């Protein structure tokens, strides 16, 4: 733990980290995120993108909502 | 003043509070959240009988509230509504849509209009909507859901529009005219919502 | 900070990862990103995928964007 | 689950029938009404367990 | 009574329990979930002969169930479901739908 508020923990619980500010993950490779659920929230903006393109899928169902769908 | 409360025992104190041009509530309709920033469609781009339109603000809900009211503009209205749809009739050419008394409307929470009509005349041109609610002693009613909602008694007539405009178009007994053809069906797309309420 | 280039810092800008060649986040659980604004970029290809589903969602508006679009 | 459905698959048939008759003249009794798909709302359960 | 039971030995012990107004339900239709809180189709926008709904409670599930019942409101219903269908008739004028 810092004195700005930025804090590591590793208990029983699995791993938490905070941040006083913002929070910035880089590689020069890749990245690789797994898990049985992954849930990804944002107060404002949610943003995804791919220079040589992306891809939503899934065995089960696809769902894409919101007050107005716009595609192309 | 200070010296003139000392032995003078406080017996009762009544706290009221009034809120006025409040914009920032939650909309709803039957197919989701609705974004109040834009032109929104209460009751759907489609409405149907039974269709509804709730509005919810949890501030003044958590509170011992007394009054509350609501406003909306409307955005591409027709010049004149019955006259819109003239050209749908059953029976001996009898009008689907006699008066305005055809657009009405169910207050769950038991609105205090004095009809029960959607469309308000606005001292301008086109139309507003107005809804004021009371509580009598400040309780909600049991079974409520603390939330505004007002439903379609009958729809605006977009099931029919392609069979009425198919019979004028095939008529072998007229020439058709565009003053005989059907206009499209409104659906009553909506903007600027404003809010209040006092609470004791 | 390692001896191959990778590093670890908390300061009063947050939290900041680099990695020298790769990156891998792993759970046995779910896993559980939050934030006020989300942005996630890639220099060739983005993918995402789920064995029971995958979805997304927004209050505003959804955006799907590419050269060719194809569904299902 | 359903024994008889509710008869979406006809209306573009007995639509046109009328439509095309050369027996009677389309009046707005004889066309078909769009089939009906049955929403609802309000689902209550109760139970005992002993 | 903490005396009288002292000594008078308990030999039984019946337990019974009585649940309404569950609303918290999962359901279910062919096409994938519902949410319960908005009016919904039950066998879709669309149904077809063999179509189904089911509704599912574990909390009443996983117990020793002697009854369970559900009420449903339908919404937007024509004022008279057989005279909805008086157009589509079959043979010699005879109606698909005779009665309810």
């Amino acid at each position: 733990e810092d004195q700005n508020g930025n804090k590591t923990v590793m208990d029983s619980d699995g791993i938490t980290m905070e941040s006083a500010k913002d929070m910035n993950l880089k590689a020069s490779g890749d990245i690789n995120l797994e898990g049985t659920n992954v849930n990804i929230k944002a107060n404002a903006e949610f943003k995804a993108e791919g220079s040589a393109g992306a891809e939503v899928s899934t065995s089960a169902v696809a769902v894409l909502k919101g007050s107005l769908v716009q595609i192309n | 003043l200070y010296r003139l409360f000392n032995e003078n025992v406080l017996t009762d104190l009544k706290i009221t509070v009034e809120v006025s041009d409040i914009t920032s509530v939650q909309l709803e309709n039957d197919l989701g959240v609705l974004n109040p920033q834009k032109p929104f469609f209460p009751f759907g781009p489609r409405p149907i009988k039974g269709s509804s339109f709730i509005v919810k603000y949890p501030e003044a809900m958590e509170k011992p509230v007394t009054a509350i009211s609501y406003q909306m503009d409307y955005l591409n209205l027709p010049e004149n509504l019955v006259n819109h749809y003239s050209a749908y009739t059953i029976g001996d050419d009898e009008p689907l849509v006699s008066d305005m008394d055809y657009f009405s409307v169910k207050s769950f929470p038991k609105s205090s209009n004095d009809s029960d009509q959607l469309f308000s005349e606005k001292s301008g041109g086109g139309y507003e909507s107005d809804f004021e609610f009371q509580i009598e002693n400040g309780v909600w009613e049991s079974g409520l859901k603390k939330e505004l909602k007002i439903s379609l008694e009958r729809s605006f007539l977009h099931e029919k529009y392609a069979h009425y405009f198919t019979l004028v178009a095939i008529s072998k007994d007229t020439d058709p005219t565009i003053e005989l053809l059907p206009n499209e069906p409104y659906a009553p797309l909506a903007e600027n919502l404003v809010l209040g309420y006092t609470a004791i």
